[PDB]
RNA sequence: UGCCUGGCGGCCGUAGCGCGGUGGUCCCACCUGACCCCAUGCCGAACUCAGAAGUGAAACGCCGUAGCGCCGAUGGUAGUGUGGGGUCUCCCCAUGCGAGAGUAGGGAACUGCCAGGCA
RNA sequence: CCUCCUAAAGAGUAACGGAGGAGCACGAAGGUUGGCUAAUCCUGGUCGGACAUCAGGAGGUUAGUGCAAUGGCAUAAGCCA
RNA sequence: GCAAACUGCGAAUACCGGAGAAUGUUAUCACGGGAGACACACGGCGGGUGCUAACGUCCGUC
């Protein structure tokens, strides 16, 4: 709820004024953000698993929970473990990743507008997470990043990029 | 929808009482009222319903749905079945979770005689 | 390189724990004052008339046992 | 508008629709609208007569009964497959 | 005695799907925050706490839309029991029972009790 | 020892007629109560190529239901607690 | 386009169960005694096997 204020303070007003709603709640709102390193490269040992749940522990503020397959992988392998918020922690997370991580971007080109659902969602892979300062030199293993799909009540592209230039969007 | 997972899980419950053709007694819980019945194994009438949407549960009531709500609720429809002559009724929480408002309410029905 | 079927028939008269049909899978469920065995087998809860129907979403068939 | 006459059926089942089928007949049907549909006998040598000429299935038809005319249309024709006989013919009222 | 909503039954497609508008009077739905009753195989997602802070966005509610799905006559046809016949492989005769599909039409389900709001 | 047809619509109605599997196990892989409800295909996303990864979409069991086969399981007999 | 091991549809004969008419030496069932009986065949009805070539062979029924 850190930014969940400010959010409803200025984001409100200016995409109510430039699409012209009736309710509060017809405005898109995330509901959930999905963080989620498909690093694929457990099957030989799950070391690997152990780890990367470890950076997700630390890296937020809950610990994640072990996931398995719906490559040469059988059925029911565990191989990654996702963490999503659903409270306060959305805003408290999302505005502590505008500010330190998508701003401290190395080569940073830009967003990928066509990355979306074609229904109101964006999913995107950003490597590199050295971004994140959380990220502990100490403990890094390999060069990864974070499978960020942002959940979010938009119903078409148009309301994603309405929502995603609320945040300012950037650049493409 | 949690609308058809609720219905879906009633429906068992329901389909399982039915085979002592019994009077239940129903309570259904909404986030800002709570409704209770006591109806016949046919299902087409009821001998007694009690809401907090009239004047008789609110009037004491900041509001109609809470623990407090559900106990008086619970307490109203006990002493008016007590009175109607139970005799050893069954319960149904609609397929709903004995956690709040439907815990309250028969924990509240407890205390006033009811014999489930 | 045993006996499946009908055994017993609406409209008839029968003993408390009488079997009426045995069915391999699901094709019938037991209705009120009926029972179900391990092998889906249904038996005669009470004395008195039987009846076959069909009810349900899927409009499943139904076996009932009504008083005499 | 062709003067056509035919035969108010008085059995209901196959031995009628065989019998008028032996003797070079067979039966057919005329319903639509709220009036109750009721059965007729079609005499096969006229009906080929008739139809022939393309007309006959273009505009609507006309029926007489007891020395009633009535306008029907032929809804459809059934036939034997190699045969050419007219199994039954379905009309509706117009 | 009427219009509207909610709960519970018979009803299980003439009850479903597609389109429009209509609703916050009551009621209903979403929801704020949650350290408090409670909780997650992580999360107030659901569950539970103070309510209308906000709204009718989805949802449901009525009607029209027969677009779609569905049912569906009426006859006839196929098939066939019984007895017989023929050129007896197969077919037919007398009588009875009577398909599927298709067809006109129906098709915006109906009905029962209680509770609440407006007349 | 067991299942599917063969086989003329109650049960049965010859084959050396064609398919076959089973000689297993659980102190859970049973039950109690609670909670949840797949396959199939598609969109975005480094390897990942389209299908190692999550979110969403058509849909609600053609997944699964420990053993070969056949019938059945949405109330779930399917999964967890 | 196909499917004895395809059914999204779906017949009469055959079954017992309930009500009902006349019928027929009770034509119906149990018990007890006493039998033969344990190699049938022709044709028709719908099939399998067999090469539907068979006046070959086997099935349920008259």
């Amino acid at each position: 709820a850190k930014l969940h204020d400010y959010y409803k303070d200025e984001v409100v007003k200016k995409l109510m004024t430039e699409f012209n709603y009736n309710s509060v709640m017809q405005v898109p709102r995330v509901e959930k953000i999905t963080l989620n390193m498909g690093v694929g490269e457990a099957i030989a040992d799950k070391k690997l698993l152990d780890n990367a749940a470890a950076d997700l522990a630390a890296i937020s503020g809950q610990k994640p929970l072990i996931t398995k397959a719906r490559f040469k992988i059988r059925q029911g392998y565990p191989i990654g473990c996702k963490v999503t918020l659903r409270g306060e922690r959305m805003w408290e997370f999302f505005e502590r990743l505008i500010t330190i991580a998508v701003p401290r971007i190395r080569d940073f080109r830009g967003l990928s507008a066509k990355s979306f659902d074609g229904r109101g969602n964006y999913s995107m892979g950003v490597r590199e997470q050295i971004i994140f300062p959380e990220i502990d030199y100490d403990k890094v293993d390999r060069v990864r990043g974070l499978d960020i799909t942002i959940t979010t009540t938009a119903k078409s592209d148009e309301e994603g990029r309405a929502l995603l230039a609320a945040f300012d969007f950037p650049f493409r | 929808d949690k609308k058809s997972a609720r219905i879906r899980r009633a429906t068992r419950a329901r389909r399982k009482l039915q085979e002592l053709g019994a009077t239940r007694l129903v309570v259904h819980r909404t986030p800002r009222h709570i409704y209770a019945q006591v109806i016949a194994p046919n299902g087409s009438e009821v001998l007694v319903a009690a809401s907090t949407v009239e004047k008789a549960i609110a009037e004491q009531l900041k509001y109609t749905g809470n623990k407090d709500a559900a106990a008086a609720v619970g307490k109203a429809v006990a002493e008016r079945a007590l009175e109607k002559g139970i005799k050893d009724v069954s319960f149904d929480r609609s397929g709903f979770q004995y956690h709040g408002r439907v815990q309250a309410l028969a924990d509240a029905a407890r205390e006033a005689g009811l014999q489930f | 390189t045993k006996r499946l079927g009908v055994k017993r028939f609406g409209g008839e008269s029968v003993l408390a724990g009488s079997i009426i049909v045995r069915q391999r899978g699901t094709k019938f469920h037991a209705g009120a004052n009926v029972g179900c065995g391990r092998d889906h087998t249904l038996f005669a809860k009470a004395d008195g008339k039987v009846k076959f129907e069909v009810k349900g979403p899927k409009n499943r068939k139904f076996i009932s046992i009504e008083a005499e | 508008m062709f003067t056509i006459n035919a035969e108010v059926r008085k059995e209901q089942g196959k031995g009628a629709s065989r019998r008028l089928r032996a003797a070079n007949k067979f039966p057919a049907i005329i319903y639509g609208g709220k009036e109750a549909p009721l059965a007729i006998e079609l005499d096969h040598d006229k009906v080929m007569n008739m139809q022939a000429k393309a007309e006959f299935y273009s505009e609507v038809l006309t029926i007489v009964v007891d020395g009633k005319e009535i306008k029907v249309k032929a809804q459809d024709v059934q036939r034997h497959p190699y045969k050419p006989k007219l199994q039954h013919i379905d009309f509706v009222r117009a």
